[PDB]
RNA sequence: UGCGAAAGCAGUUGAAGACAAGUGCUUGUCGUUCGUUAUAAAUGGCCUCG
C-alpha cells in the first residue's frame, strides 16, 4: 500500500475512529466514496477518510486529486472494514467525509483533529 | 540622563517605520561568524519558569 | 486559520 | 456434540419467585460445586438461592448498606477445597469479601464480613473497585497456589491484589483506556500451570502478560476489524463460569470471543490473528460475553435494547434459529450465567427477575 | 575554538540534539514536534540533510536512539515516542508506537529525559512527576 | 529499628521500632503503607499464616520505667484492624524490680539505654537491688464499689 | 548517688584488659572485666475507608 498517503498512525487513528463515530451518531458523516466526491464538489467537507487496505486500492486515489485542488485536508486510515464498523454500518465503508457545520455539539474536536491532519500533511 | 538612555534605543533600533515602509539596519557578516547566533527567548524563558514553578516551592 | 493558529498555540504553551 | 442449528431446551420456574429483587440484577454466579445461585444488584443484598429447579428457595440474604453491587462471584481456593469465599464490589474505593467456610453460609448467626481498602500507594491509578475478576496464581518458586484478585485502572492500569491478606503484588498497564479482561491458564508440566493476562483496549490491541513472572508482556496483537471494543472473553478452558478443583483439571481454553460497541462479535480460535467467525445478530453494544462449561455454545447478550440475547454454536459459528423466539420472555438482559455443570443458563434483566433455562442436551 | 560550520536545522527551535551509534547521523529535535536528521558522515564541517521524521503537535525535549535503527524521543505532551529511521525500509520514519506517562492532575506533564538500554532492550524515562 | 520480618515470598518486608509506627515496605517498589499509632514500640514482628492472613505484634509500653509492659498484638492482614488484643494487668511501681532493663535506642535516656549503657545499667541495677535498702516497689491500685473493676 | 520538700543539704565520676588510628611512644574506643552509694547528626516524621 505504497500509494495510501499519508497514512494516520496507530495513535492518530483512534482520534479519527472516534471522531467519525459521535458525527455518524449526530448525522455529519457523508460515507462511501461516491458521497465523498459529492461533498467536495460542493466543498460541505472538513476533512475525507480514506482506507488504505482497500482492493483495487485506486478507486479512492482520485478523491486525493480532488482534495489539494480544494484545499481540503485528507488521511489514510490502515483498515477499510474499522472505518465501516466506525461509521455505523455493517459493509466495510472504504472513504468517508464529515459534513461542514460551525454549529455542531461535536465541533472542537473535528478541527483539533483537521489540524493533526494538517500537520500530518 | 534619561534622555541619554533614550538615545541608546534610537541608537539600538535596527528598524524604523517610513510612511508605509519599514527600513531594517543589516548587521555585519563578521557578527553572525564569530558568535553562534543569539538564543531565541521564548523557548528558553519557558524551561526558566518550568525549573523555578511555584509548587515547587524553590523558595 | 486565525482561531487555529490560537488552538496550537494554546495547545503547546505549558498549562500551569 | 449438541446440533448445530436445533437446541433442545425447556424453561423452568423463575429463581426469585421465592424472594424478589428491588432492583435490576447486576451479576450472577453458580457455585463452583454446590447448587447454588448469588445475586446481587443495587438493593445492595447478596441474595443466595439453593436451585434446584421446582422450588429455588432463598438460602440466606445479606444486606450491604452504602456498597451498591455491581459484580460479585464465588471463589473456591484451588488448593483448600475447604476454603470458600464471596468477592463482591462496587462504585467505591473498597471491596467487601465474605467467608463460607466451615459453618457460615447456613448455620451461623452472623457473617464474617470484611473490606479491602488499602492498595498501597497505589491509590491514584484506581478510583474504584467496581470491575473486578478473581483468578488463581501459581508461585513456581515455592510451587504453593493463592487467588488473586484482579481491577481495572483509570488509565490503561491492571492492580493485582492478594485475594485474601489483601496485599498487592504487581501491577499491568497497557496504552489508552483499558476496557475489558480475560484470563487463561496454560498448563505447564504435572502441578504446573502459568496463568495469561489478556487485555484489550478499545482500538483492539490485546497485550498478553505473564502474571507468574511479574506480569510481563509474552504477545501483542489487534482484533482485525475492532473498533470500540467493549467485552473480551475465552472460552473451552477453564475460568471464572467454569472453575478448576484440583490442579490436574486446569485447562487451555481454545475459544476467545471479542466483543463491540456496533454488536458485532468477533470470534478467534486460540489454537496478526485472522478471525474465524464475525457473529453479527446482535445490533448494540455487547454487554455480556460468556461460553457454556465445555466451550460447545457461546452467549452474546446487550443490554441497550430487549430481547438482544443470541446463542452461538461452536465450531459451527451458526446462532440458534429456534430460540429466542418473540415469545421468549427476555427483557433488558444484564446478566447471564452458565452452571458449571447440569447445563443451565440463567439471565437476568432489569426487572429484578432471574429466569431459569435447562441444556436437554447436557 | 571558533565554530567551525553554522547549520540551520530548518525547523522549530532545538531543544534536543542526540548521535548515533555509528556516529554519522545526527538526530535533532524541535519545539514544533519536528525531528530533523543530518548526515555528518560526509566529513567535518560537512553537515547534511538525511530525512524529515513525520510532524506532531508537542515539542521534542529528548533524543536518544537504538543502533542506527530507532529514534526514541520524549515530547512535552506526556508521551514517548519511537520512529523507525532504517534504510531500506517502507516503515522509514514511521512513528511505530507511542506511550503515555502518568499524567500530573493538574500540571502539564513533561517527558524530559530518555535513554535506551541496549542490555535488557529497555527504554527508562523521567518526567516531570 | 526494633523488629524486622521477611514475608513468606519475599517481596514485603515488616518493620517496627520505637516510632510506635509499624511499616510495609513493598519491596518491588520501595513504597511503604504504615499502621501507625500502636500502644507499645513493636519489640518483635511476624507474618502468621499458611498466606499472611495475620500479623502477629508485640509491644512494650516504655512509658512505665518500672516494669516491662508486654502486649500481644494479632492483627488482620486484610484491613489491619485489631482481631485480638491480649496483656495482663500492668502495675507501675515506683522502682525497677528484678532484671528489667530498658530497651536499646540511640541515645540513652530516661524511658531507654544507649549501647554502652546496658552494662552499665544492669550492674547499678543488681548492686541498687543488694546492697541498696530503700526497696519500695510499691504501687498504688484502686478499686470500683459499683463495678468492683 | 544518699537524704529530704518541690527548695536544697552532703558525696562521686577509679583501675585493669583488648582493639583501632597516628607517629617502642601518643590519642580514641569497648554487645570485656574488677571496684565506688554513685551533645547528636546515614536527608531519615504517623495509612486508607466521602
Amino acid at each position: 500500500n505504497p500509494k495510501a498517503f499519508p497514512l494516520a498512525d496507530a495513535a492518530l487513528t483512534q482520534q479519527i475512529l472516534d471522531v467519525v463515530q459521535q458525527a455518524a451518531n449526530l448525522r455529519q458523516l457523508k460515507k462511501g466514496a461516491n458521497e465523498a466526491t459529492k461533498t467536495l464538489n460542493r466543498g460541505i467537507s472538513e476533512f475525507i477518510i480514506m482506507a488504505a487496505d482497500c482492493e483495487p486500492i485506486e478507486i479512492l486515489l482520485h478523491l486525493p486529486l480532488l482534495c489539494e485542488d480544494k484545499n481540503v485536508p485528507y488521511v489514510f486510515v490502515p483498515s477499510r472494514v474499522a472505518l465501516g464498523r466506525a461509521c455505523g454500518v455493517s459493509r466495510p465503508v472504504i472513504a468517508a467525509s464529515i459534513t461542514t457545520n460551525d454549529a455542531s455539539a461535536i465541533k472542537t474536536q473535528i478541527y483539533a483533529v483537521k489540524d493533526k491532519i494538517e500537520t500530518l500533511l | 540622563k534619561t534622555k541619554k538612555r533614550k538615545t541608546l534605543k534610537n541608537l539600538r533600533k535596527d528598524s524604523v517605520k517610513r510612511g508605509k515602509f519599514r527600513v531594517q539596519l543589516l548587521s555585519t557578516t563578521q557578527d553572525s561568524k564569530t558568535l553562534p547566533p543569539k538564543k531565541e527567548s521564548s523557548i528558553i524563558r519557558s524551561k526558566d519558569r518550568w525549573l523555578n514553578r511555584k509548587a515547587l516551592n524553590k523558595g | 486559520t486565525d482561531r487555529s493558529k490560537r488552538r496550537r498555540f494554546k495547545r503547546k504553551q505549558f498549562k500551569e | 456434540l449438541l446440533p448445530p442449528k436445533k437446541l433442545d431446551i425447556v424453561r423452568l420456574k423463575d429463581a426469585n419467585a421465592s424472594h424478589p429483587s428491588h432492583s435490576a440484577i447486576q451479576s450472577l454466579s453458580f457455585h463452583p460445586s454446590k447448587p447454588l445461585l448469588l445475586t446481587g444488584g443495587y438493593d445492595k443484598t447478596l441474595r443466595i438461592y439453593h436451585i434446584d429447579g421446582k422450588t429455588n428457595h432463598l438460602v440466606t440474604s445479606l444486606h450491604l448498606v452504602g456498597s451498591p453491587i455491581q459484580t460479585c462471584t464465588f471463589y473456591t481456593s484451588l488448593s483448600n477445597q475447604n476454603q470458600q469465599n464471596i468477592f463482591t464490589a462496587g462504585r467505591r474505593r473498597y471491596m467487601h469479601s465474605w467467608d463460607l467456610s466451615l459453618e457460615n453460609l447456613t448455620h451461623s448467626q452472623t457473617a464474617k464480613i470484611e473490606k479491602f481498602s488499602r492498595l498501597y500507594g497505589h491509590e491514584s491509578t484506581q478510583r474504584s473497585f467496581e470491575n473486578f475478576k478473581v483468578a488463581h496464581l501459581q508461585n513456581s518458586q515455592t510451587n504453593s497456589v493463592h487467588g488473586i484478585v484482579l481491577l481495572q485502572g483509570n488509565n490503561g492500569w491492571i492492580n493485582i491484589l492478594h485475594s485474601t491478606s489483601g496485599l498487592w503484588l504487581m501491577g499491568c498497564k497497557i496504552e489508552g483506556v483499558i476496557t475489558d479482561f480475560c484470563i487463561d491458564y496454560q498448563p505447564i508440566s504435572r502441578g504446573k500451570f502459568r496463568t495469561i493476562l489478556i487485555a484489550v483496549n478499545a482500538y483492539g490491541e490485546v497485550w498478553e502478560f505473564d502474571l507468574n513472572k511479574n506480569g510481563h508482556v509474552i504477545r501483542r496483537w489487534k482484533d482485525q476489524g475492532g473498533v470500540g471494543i467493549t467485552k473480551i472473553q475465552v472460552g473451552g478452558g477453564t475460568t471464572t463460569t467454569c472453575p478448576a478443583l484440583q490442579i490436574s483439571k486446569i485447562k487451555q481454553n481454545r475459544w476467545l470471543a471479542v466483543g463491540s460497541e456496533s454488536g458485532f462479535v468477533n470470534l478467534y480460535d486460540r489454537n496478526t490473528p485472522t478471525p474465524v467467525a464475525a457473529l453479527d445478530q446482535l445490533t448494540t453494544t455487547i454487554s455480556n460475553l460468556q461460553f457454556s462449561p465445555d466451550g460447545q455454545i457461546l452467549c452474546m447478550a446487550s443490554r441497550a435494547v430487549k430481547d438482544a440475547l443470541r446463542l452461538v454454536h461452536l465450531p459451527s459459528c451458526s446462532v440458534f434459529s429456534n430460540w429466542p423466539t418473540s415469545g421468549t420472555p427476555l427483557g433488558k438482559v444484564t446478566s447471564v450465567a452458565f452452571s458449571p455443570s447440569g447445563g443451565l443458563l440463567a439471565v437476568g434483566n432489569e426487572q429484578g427477575k432471574v429466569r431459569l433455562w435447562k441444556l436437554n442436551h447436557y | 575554538g571558533l565554530p567551525l560550520r553554522n547549520y540551520d536545522c530548518n525547523s522549530g527551535v532545538i531543544w534536543s540534539i542526540s548521535i548515533n551509534d555509528s556516529q554519522d547521523k545526527l538526530s535533532v529535535g524541535c519545539d514544533n514536534g519536528t525531528v530533523v536528521l543530518i548526515d555528518i558522515s560526509g566529513g567535518p564541517g560537512v553537515l547534511e540533510h538525511d530525512t524529515i521524521l513525520m510532524r506532531q503537535e508537542a515539542r521534542v525535549l529528548t533524543l536518544a536512539w537504538k543502533k542506527d535503527d530507532f529514534v526514541i524521543g520524549g515530547c512535552s505532551d506526556g508521551r514517548i515516542r519511537i520512529w523507525s529511521a532504517q534504510k531500506n525500509d517502507e516503515n522509514m520514519g514511521r512513528l511505530l508506537h507511542t506511550m503515555k506517562v502518568d499524567k500530573a492532575k493538574k500540571e502539564s506533564t513533561l517527558v524530559w529525559s530518555v535513554i535506551y538500554l541496549p542490555r535488557t532492550d529497555q527504554i527508562a524515562s523521567g518526567d516531570s512527576t | 529499628v526494633l523488629s524486622l520480618s521477611f514475608s513468606h515470598d519475599g517481596s514485603y518486608l515488616l518493620s517496627g521500632g520505637w516510632e510506635k509506627v509499624m511499616s510495609l515496605w513493598q519491596l518491588e517498589t520501595n513504597s511503604q503503607q504504615f499502621l501507625p499509632r500502636l500502644n507499645g514500640i513493636i519489640i518483635d514482628c511476624q507474618v502468621l499464616g499458611p498466606q499472611g492472613n495475620y500479623y502477629s505484634l508485640i509491644l512494650q509500653m516504655t512509658e512505665n520505667n518500672s516494669n516491662s509492659d508486654y502486649q500481644f498484638l494479632l492483627l488482620n492482614a486484610s484491613d489491619l484492624t485489631s482481631k485480638l488484643s491480649i496483656n495482663g494487668p500492668l502495675p507501675v511501681f515506683n522502682s525497677t524490680i528484678k532484671h528489667i532493663q530498658q530497651p536499646i535506642s540511640a541515645m540513652n535516656t530516661k524511658n531507654s539505654n544507649s549501647i554502652t549503657s546496658l552494662n552499665h545499667s544492669k550492674k547499678k541495677q543488681s548492686r541498687k537491688l543488694i546492697k541498696s535498702r530503700r526497696q519500695d516497689f510499691t504501687t498504688n491500685v484502686e478499686i470500683n464499689p459499683i463495678n468492683k473493676n
